[PDB]
């Protein structure tokens, strides 16, 4: 059941023009965003039909649009040209890419294509040619102005925009000419076809209708009080669950069987039935403990927060389910909850025991006021699977 | 353990939650704290005896042998996980302790200066939480903070003077003529970039972070865990009191005055706050007065030396004629009639004030309650005219019914 | 289009001389301004006679009037020039295009219309013209030193600057020169004509009255609210509400057929009534659903945090009503009251509710301290519309 | 009528600098710009005034001095400082003062040939730039030889009118000119000051001729001029929001100044129309802005009134609905943003909810127990009877 | 600070703020009768 | 490339775990090297210090260290 | 990877682009991983070119910078 | 103490190093008291020709700042 | 260290790398401790040339500033 959340993704992309895959981490925002737009368009690397980027507390304004940035000129000294970011080198590469196949007795297809080899060049611009791309690009809003809305909605190569981290960065401010040109309306061809004009190069600008800027936004970091009128209405977002069911014995052997190889899927086949055995012989144990541990998330802490499923979709024994659990969910664990630990003990249910087989366990020397400090507590064997069968 | 007095009553030692020894412990740091920390709340016919009372261990309680006794200072304070409230014995019953605490922060809401909401105090009426003054007052802080959080963040301009790899607002001149060639790449600008660690953020991060490290609730700990993990990227800081002075007001950052009032309130070992019971009370009459009285301005604190300057709690006067002095006492007046202490300063009020004189006193089902109109006239063999009024209680609930049936005895008593 | 919001943006753009829209997200702000500009001026793109820019927290003072911008010239790479921004660039094009139609400039017609070409000359400047255009200039503003101000009242075109979000950049930096020449009185031709002398180039600078700015502040953030009482005089505040009156079933024939003219009708007017017909033959539905959670939400948010009627005008059917109700209005929803689930219940109308056909299900695991969560729920179908019949 | 301007010309004789401070909506910028047109008989700026306004990016090295690429060759870009807004008027209004004295200042070739390349408008060519620096070097070791009798009375007044002072950072801006803008300490005085400047380091002194009249708002309390060594220099003239201009006559002898009685007929019956659906009296605008002002006393600040541009520019009763909830009522509204018991209070309808009241009251209410209020667009003669009751 | 009306520089509003709040305004004095509220202070 | 590891190195007296940056918390994962007191017994002293000096330096040690811990 | 000034033979300030900790410890695992690599040998000795300019120590000229920018 | 670049008529931008406030007045002040006394300080003319070259109201030319430095 | 002008031929002005303090010290420091060292006698006869350059007070001649780059 992952085309429904391909088609999901695929059915308001072509409705609001973009999303966001909100949701907490380890739940596959990340891969369900790249692995739809690999098999949309078929590209396995970024660069020409798609570009993969994410976001940074210090990403600026001036690394996605454009700004003056100091470049080196031939093996010389600097000049002080301004540079496009990554968002004006894809959205003006999606546009002169579908003018390719708009049959117009006003294109210059000579002049346009000359426009999209200096836009996917990996090099940068040297000033023999710099010019000749500002020069280009300046018959190119000339042109889009001259064309009719009739002749700019049936763009064929579909561009898109991996924003990965949409929220750690400060939204409104990357997208200065985006809160204005980010609806389906706004874009080129549209019925409020709107042509910005940008403060640093002076020349105007207009996201077109290729452009498809899918967006990752992790929500246990930097939460929900977001922009919530410029970049909240502009994005479809989805919500992307952490679902258990991929947690199950048939599930796990799905998963790691599909991407594996002849020889890897009969190992995989014997590792997770050594495995499961270990456990119980419960074929819906992962299933149920991820399930159970969600449950007590959302009721304590937000629904949100919720520990993901890409941890656990990687075990192969007991070992290494040990090694998710305290390198991969505890810390997670005690990261979201600010070193509390009278509530942390509910959510495992360890909440009246003490010094035992439990994954905290008190200190027996309480300090001056009456506090009390709990420590993390390592087990092994079936100790910890013993740990983990009273969770459920 | 939790402990919850009333002005003037006892627990036992053997009755309590706890140990014996950790209670004493933890008041002996309290009033030592309150002697330290006394000057800072104004009092009025307090009797407060600084020099000698305070420092014997009984500033607030009054820690003995065999019990515990509050002394008249209304407030909370939690020391070393005994959390002691002292609610005003008015509000005394005859959620069965959950009436008293919102009529104690409506009564400390109109008098005391805080712009507290009323929607606030009743979202939680009823939701069979534990009654603890420090878990109202850090719900009052977190969500009037988290409902103007919500909204916008306070991030706030400041310029500096960076040298940046790329160029953002106004290029330094005078800086970048001066650069040598081989610094060239990089611009020195001066720009006005909008920060979200101010340094109000920066304090209600620290306000925050000390607050769910001492909260009891499940709903405060669910709440200042989403307000702490908006403050995320915000370096904290150690809070002072040099802290909650350096920042000012202006109109930009006007809407986070009612979560840093009440920051500044609780958070500054010990925490919470103590008022005196009687210029609480004489506070909350003179919200009530200047509403009730529109034939006569009445203004508080106004004050005539004799000889030592005795000062009325409150006097009215329509332009300057007529003198009716009203002085609020916290007293039970037992037997219906005013005591020495009381008496005697009424009379000297009225004198240097033909002056009647009215005294204003509580009025509930645990304290004495008098007949619905002016109950007592006395005459102290000069003329005088002295009016016991009493003000009904309705402040427990939400509606002022009390208000029509105060303004309908000063009608027949102007 | 014409009835109110065209005709009180003429009216008092026309006496006060520049006009914010302040309003929620989701209400036609961008649109109104951006209808009102194109049907005015005739031009549906930006260029010559208006601007669309849009303003950010990265946005200089330095690139809006006049600022000293590194150039990169051919011989000296490192070469700091003054260059004025897009204001500057349009108000001396909205000056010195009026200029051309007046009777004292009998000296300097060829000087203006060359000042007009540097202009809207959309090339870079060169240094062996750039020294021309500040020879120009400078005769410019000694050329209306000695214009009378009875003559310079009537300008005959009528230039536009729309400047979008106007709320999110530093509004006092920005308008730097223009906090004090933003009125209809201290323009040119006024009855204070005041020419304010630049910082940086030194020459002196007035905005025409030739010139508007139509700004559309976002009031749903309040960090980045426009609080200057010293800058609310200089606009004039136009409260466009979000009109629930547009989602009626006449009205969504209304707007839908206006802007799409062709032959599609018959297929949207077929489509929509059976959308209504899906909704039990109540053709005041939409404008219900949206005026019983805009005033739920006016009683507990503020009342500029609400929703627009941008989120439902774009639907078509009961599957298009779902996909903007669970990926657009709700994560909206959910982000006004981030865990606070007493009050999202109620703006749903579903307080007394727990169980069944609900958005909301309460989850029956309650909490250590006596806390409780509740969780979504994806409806489809008549239930969908039973969980929304119970709103209105 | 002259009471204002003749206020200003005893500040500007007496502490040398003024400042208008005032809620925003009255005349502050008009009553700087009417006194100035009015003393030096010019109507634009140029040699004898010059306009500037401040902000936050008006630095210290735009303003007074700082470095500047200029080479006006078109090759050889010359690092060289050029002087700012300030040292272009101070030096001027000095070299234009060092015309009329006798015999103290021997540079009658030197003075107006440093005069003439300070006026000059083209930007200054290199061959003519090493004069322009090499006579102003003659200027400062000429003023310091001269007496103080014959530099305190220098002829013509100049004037640096500024505006929004509080806007920019003001303790930066003025660098050097921090300690010479007092009456005594510029040339002339009792104790003059040749300070001396950072970059080009040439020698500086104000001339007793140069007066700022700088303009500025005070409901912004964010940007005031709180620096105390800032207060000490200037004079500061309250500029309260006078609603005695809203009258029926005093807005008759206001709007019709300059018409030259041909419009001055429209006009006279538009205010005829105006006021006789108001009920008929004269004085309805005044106790209307006195009614507002004195209730936003009250709450806000002193400072945060509203003025009485908003209001002056009224014709008909239309145009009062228009910059009623269009300029005032928005303004009215973000000073207590969802505090509506204060702003129903401000246009005293406390007890009025429904009805002719600009902020009916919404018939759902709160889970628990809230309540909130939503702004009713009014129109016709039932707006007059919304409005006559905050009177 | 008991001073509210007459030869005073801030004469009080007659009427509060609808919570208890009450400011002033500050009045023009000329004369003698700046002096004899001058003279108060010492 | 899948060679270059990233061996991290966090003094966290100032800065604890929860105080990072977001995208060094799930990138990264945090091995707590606890101070152990058990390096510091008679016999584990000597055994340490053995390392780095000689066999003439050893005896040295050895009388040095049983010096320092009769005295305590 | 940043930019950092550099002389050419006692003349003007000539920018040159060099690269700094990471990058040059990610590309030293790159070209040293692709020796033991049988699909890598195509090129076996222009990558063994690179393996030994990127592990010595301030490179002089441009003449082996340009031969390092090719490879 | 900084840097300045100083073109004078024609040449390239020669950056000078230009002594600040506190320099020309502690050289100052040095030269001034040097110039009184007679006790090592040898060539008087020279401490001399330094004085002239502090109080320059016009900035030192290439070939006087030269003999600037070396005094 | 950084890059600073000198006086060399006059249409030749050049940046060179002039070694600030900490550069100078550390090194006349390594200096003086091989030149009283016995293994390192290879060159000491220029490791005291090379001392002499290190506390030479003043900054450094152009036709011999490459002798000090060379030792
Ligand atoms: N025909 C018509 N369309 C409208 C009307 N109001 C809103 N819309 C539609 O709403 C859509 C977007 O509204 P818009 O004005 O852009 O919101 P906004 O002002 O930009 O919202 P914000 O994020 O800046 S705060 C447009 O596609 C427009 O067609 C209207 O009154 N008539
Ligand atoms: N005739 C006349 N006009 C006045 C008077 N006061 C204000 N005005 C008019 O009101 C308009 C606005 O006044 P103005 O001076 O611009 O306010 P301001 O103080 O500058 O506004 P601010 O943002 O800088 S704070 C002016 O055009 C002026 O003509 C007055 O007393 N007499
Ligand atoms: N095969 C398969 N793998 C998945 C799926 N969902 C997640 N994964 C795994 O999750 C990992 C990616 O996690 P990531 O998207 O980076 O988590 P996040 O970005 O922090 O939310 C990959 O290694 C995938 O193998 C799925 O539906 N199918
Ligand atoms: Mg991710
Ligand atoms: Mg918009
Ligand atoms: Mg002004």
């Amino acid at each position: 059941n992952i085309k429904e959340d391909y088609f999901r993704v695929d059915m308001l992309l072509n409705k609001k023009g973009q999303v966001i895959l909100y949701g907490p981490p380890g739940t596959g925002k990340t891969w369900i965003a790249r692995k739809y737009v690999v098999e949309e368009t078929n590209e396995k690397t970024p660069g020409n039909k798609w570009e993969f980027i994410t976001f940074h507390q210090s990403y600026s304004y001036e690394e996605f649009i454009e700004g003056f940035r100091p470049r080196t000129d031939n093996e010389e000294k600097i000049r002080y040209v301004v540079e496009d970011g990554i968002f004006k080198k894809i959205a003006l590469r999606a546009l002169v890419k579908g003018l390719f196949e708009l049959e117009d007795a006003t294109i210059g297809k000579d002049k346009i294509h000359r426009l999209y080899i200096l836009l996917t060049k990996k090099e940068p611009l040297s000033p023999t040619e710099y010019e000749e791309y500002l020069r280009l690009k300046r018959y190119l809003w000339e042109l889009v102005g001259g064309l009719p809305k009739d002749k700019l909605k049936n763009l064929t190569p579909k561009f898109y925009l991996i924003i990965d981290e949409i929220n750690r960065g400060n939204i409104s401010k990357i997208f200065g000419e985006l809160i204005t040109l980010l609806e389906k309306d706004k874009r080129l061809g549209g019925e409020n076809q709107l042509i910005v004009r940008l403060p640093y190069s002076g020349e105007p600008f207009a996201v077109p209708p290729n452009l498809y800027i899918i967006g990752t936004m992790n929500t246990a970091d930097r939460s929900i009080a977001l922009l919530d009128v410029a970049l909240r209405r502009r994005f479809a977002f989805i919500e992307v669950e952490p679902r258990p069911e991929f947690l199950e014995k048939e599930n796990l052997k799905k998963i790691r069987e599909k991407k594996l190889k002849t020889e890897d899927r009969k190992r995989l086949n014997e590792k997770l039935n050594e495995l499961f055995s270990k456990l119980g012989n419960d074929n819906y144990f992962l299933k149920t403990l991820l399930e159970k541990i969600n449950v007590r998330i959302t009721v304590v802490k937000d629904r949100d927060h919720r520990i993901g499923h890409s941890y656990f979709l990687n075990v192969e024994t007991v070992e290494d389910l040990h090694h998710v659990w305290y390198y991969e969910v505890l810390p997670l664990l005690m990261e979201y909850f600010y070193n509390d630990w009278e509530t942390i003990k509910w959510v495992l249910n360890e909440k009246g025991k003490e010094h035992g087989n439990v994954f905290f366990e008190k200190l027996r020397l309480t300090g001056p006021n009456g506090e009390e400090a709990y420590q993390l507590k390592v087990l092994e064997g079936d100790a910890f699977i013993g740990a983990l069968k009273r969770i459920i | 353990t939790t402990i919850t007095l009333y002005e003037h009553d006892e627990k036992r030692y053997r009755d309590i939650a706890g140990d014996k020894k950790a209670i004493q412990d933890a008041l002996i740091k309290l009033n030592k704290q309150f002697k330290k920390d006394f000057k800072k709340l104004d009092r009025s016919e307090d009797n407060s005896d600084t020099e000698d009372t305070i420092d014997e261990s009984k500033g607030v309680v009054e820690v003995y042998a065999n019990k515990i006794k509050a002394r008249h200072y209304v407030g909370f304070a939690a020391v070393d996980n005994v959390f002691l409230q002292i609610l005003p014995k008015v509000f005394k019953p005859k959620e069965d302790t959950w009436e008293p605490i919102l009529a104690f922060i409506r009564m400390l809401d109109m008098a005391y200066g805080l712009k507290i909401k009323d929607h606030d105090l009743a979202y939680l009426q009823g939701r069979n939480l534990r009654p603890n003054l420090y878990e109202v007052f850090i719900y009052l802080f977190a969500k009037s903070l988290w409902s103007e959080v919500q909204r916008g963040y306070h991030r706030e301009y400041v310029e500096v003077h960076r040298e940046e790899k790329f160029l953002r607002g106004k290029l330094l001149m005078s800086r970048q003529i001066r650069k040598l060639p081989h610094q060239l790449n990089t611009f020195s600008v001066e720009v006005h970039e909008l920060i979200e660690d101010n340094l109000l953020n920066r304090i209600f991060y620290a306000s925050v972070r000390e607050a769910l490290r001492r909260t009891t609730w499940g709903l405060n700990r669910k709440l200042l865990g989403e307000l702490m993990l908006a403050f995320d990227g915000i370096t904290p800081i150690h809070l002072r009191t040099e802290h909650f002075e350096r920042v000012h007001f202006t109109r930009l950052n006007e809407r986070f005055r009612r979560p840093f009032e009440l920051a500044k309130l609780l958070f500054m070992e010990v925490s919470g706050f103590f008022v005196d019971m009687n210029k609480l009370f004489e506070r909350f009459i003179e919200r009530v007065l200047v509403r009730n009285l529109p034939p006569e301005y009445k203004l508080f604190y106004q004050e005539s030396y004799p000889f030592s300057s005795q000062k009325p709690d409150y006097v009215v006067r329509k332009g300057n004629t007529p003198v009716v002095v009203l002085d609020a006492k916290y007293r039970e007046l037992k037997e219906r009639i005013p005591s020495s202490d009381m008496l005697r300063q009424l009379y000297v009020y009225s004198r240097i004030w033909p002056a009647v004189i009215v005294i204003p006193s509580s009025s509930t089902y645990n304290q004495g309650l008098p007949d619905k109109p002016l109950e007592f006239e006395f005459f102290d063999e000069r003329k005088l005219f002295i009016v016991a009024y009493n003000m009904d209680y309705v402040k427990t609930g939400a509606i002022f019914k009390a208000d029509k049936n105060f303004r309908r005895s000063l009608n027949n008593i102007i």
